[PDB]
């Protein structure tokens, strides 16, 4: 009934927290969705959150599910949603995520971790950092690393 | 006019998309894509008169999506 | 001051195959004189779904038939489950 | 607030177009090989395998 | 309220008038009665709830004949 | 200045006995909050020939069973004849 | 899908050209009618016509159909129109009926004959008659009798 | 300009009305005599008597 989707296997869902539109996510959420559809390619809709984060979209959406971690459909990977926040560098998302559960320990296996993954980022765009970005990187690096423990 | 309804050859290769989600290194019979194709005109040109009706209904002759979708529950459609 | 990695997308395309021409012409059929704009894509959507219901009961007749082959019966019985009776098949 | 489907041009919705209106080999099976069709107890079973399915879902 | 929908009695006599000018004679194993009259709700209470959404559709609450003849005629009757 | 002999009518009421209540009951539980009046006249149309198509079906199956009493399962296929699935008989 | 009744099993047609409603009968007869519907005692919506006439109902309907000679469903004494309207004394509809068709040799039994009926209708009400009606009889009483010849 | 079914005095539509609320023996078979039902041969030839019986209707 609910699971319709476009030709990239995109549930109504998706477009919402894609495009970020707020009053829109609010609105269909009431009645809305079951959650961790996978596209054709497997994410799901809260990796889109995190992804274009709209961290007031991935507040509303951490909220309910909650479908907070969410592996990889085969084909994309196996990223996290942090995984996925941390290549984009979304930390006020990433931060977020942390709270209301974390896969920390996931270890995602593109071959990197959660912290490769943040450190990759970090190395690829090295020039081109703010200072308050370089420092809510340092800040996650060093949270990240003193997880496993 | 013509009988013309949807084109055989994408008719065809949607069949074959479809079916490759659930199992792959399938082939078809032609009877067996004729038969998708006439029972998908079929299904289509019947659901298109009950939208017709529920247009009218609504005292419309331009049909819309929830006409479609009025007549799709009615016959029991999820 | 960062950047991104979008996802990947995979695209099934082949429900674009059902045209606004061939939309006009089953509509035609169906005796419809007038459409609004949405009418084409809520027609792709509704068939699709019809077409995956179809074809995955017709499949799983051809796994049980234990052959790769999928026949005019197998499409036959599917429909039939599927509420949609077909003749000369 | 919409269109109309019956008026000038729409002939042109009925055009032949040799190379869409038939079905091509690929997809098709590759020979004429004998095919069987399901037996009573081969789509009595596959029946009671998609009532399962469904049952689940 | 209650499980009650049409009463079993008037219902009983309903069955054996109409079953009277096909064939005389006959009499009804209970379970029989029973029967027709399950379906005969089931029938009715889906056909209201069809009928309900053809009135939503026409942007009335208050459901009429050609409601029920638009869901009728959807579900194939005649 | 004549006169006249009017038709003989012959009654068949029992339709009545789907009564008003009854029919208010019957669209409660099918969620109608509404109905106009000339819906019970409809209602009684609508169950009468209902019954006439199921009970014809059924008492042929009885007559082919060579029997006078109809049984629930003779309802059953009549009903399964006329598109509706019924459990328990 | 046309031929659902009252308790009478009186067809939506009947029950225009009983009340005698033309401007009704003519709108329904358009898309209207499968004809000789037979009501539960077994008449037609010409009987009802002849029966009550409603000349220029009648004229409407034997128009149409033709269903003009209708003998009786069973129960109803076996009444053919004609006798039906020599039983009501609507002589401009008998007349009218016996253009278009008749059945004159009909010889109904009631035990009857279509003379015999009239005749019996005339005794019946022999004082109560005009000179106009009582002429109308006469006319159509040597009329009948020199039709079996 | 139609009536409201949900409202005060609704529930005198379900008043328990015992005369009315039971099958009455009359129409019912008279005993409790064994009844066979349909033969799959029986149940096939009424349904070919039907089908035949719509085709003329």
């Amino acid at each position: 009934k609910w699971n319709r989707r476009n030709d990239m296997g995109e549930t109504l869902l998706h477009r919402a927290c894609i495009e970020g539109q707020l009053r829109r996510v609010q609105d269909l959420v009431r009645q809305g969705h079951p959650l961790n559809p996978r596209d054709y390619c497997g994410w799901t809709p809260l990796h889109e959150a995190c992804n274009y984060g709209h961290l007031e979209i991935v507040r509303f959406l951490l909220d309910h599910g909650a479908a907070v971690d969410d592996p990889g459909g085969q084909g994309c990977e196996g990223i996290t949603p942090l995984h996925d926040a941390l290549n984009c560098g979304h930390f006020e998302v990433a931060e977020l995520l942390l709270e209301r559960g974390a896969s920390v320990t996931l270890r995602t296996r593109k071959g990197l971790s959660p912290l490769e993954t943040l450190q990759q980022w970090v190395k690829l765009y090295r020039r081109d950092l703010d200072l308050e970005t370089r420092q809510k990187a340092r800040a996650m690096e060093m949270l990240l690393q003193a997880a496993a423990s | 006019s013509t009988e013309l309804l949807i084109r055989k050859l994408p008719f065809q290769r949607l069949v074959r998309e479809i079916a490759q989600d659930f199992k792959t290194d399938l082939r078809f019979q032609s009877a067996a894509i004729g038969a998708l194709q006439e029972a998908s005109e079929a299904y289509l040109v019947g659901l298109f008169e009950d939208t017709n009706l529920c247009a009218i209904h609504a005292k419309r002759v331009t049909i819309m999506p929830k006409d479609i979708q009025l007549a799709r529950r009615i016959r029991g459609e999820r | 001051k960062g950047g991104a990695k979008r996802h990947r997308k995979v695209l099934r395309d082949n429900i674009q195959g059902i045209t606004k021409p061939a939309i006009r012409r089953l509509a035609r059929r169906g005796g419809v004189k007038r459409i609004s704009g949405l009418i084409y894509e809520e027609t792709r959507g509704v068939l699709k779904v019809f077409l995956e219901n179809v074809i995955r009961d017709a499949v799983t007749y051809t796994e049980h038939a234990k052959r790769k082959t999928v026949t005019a019966m197998d499409v036959v019985y599917a429909l039939k489950r599927q509420g949609r009776t077909l003749y000369g098949f | 607030d919409g269109e109309e489907l019956i008026g000038d041009g729409m002939e042109r919705d009925y055009r032949a177009i040799p190379e869409l209106d038939a079905y091509e080999a690929e997809g098709l099976a590759l020979d004429d090989e004998d095919v069987e069709e399901l037996t009573a107890s081969q789509r009595e079973a596959a029946e009671r395998a998609m009532r399962q399915r469904d049952r689940e879902a």
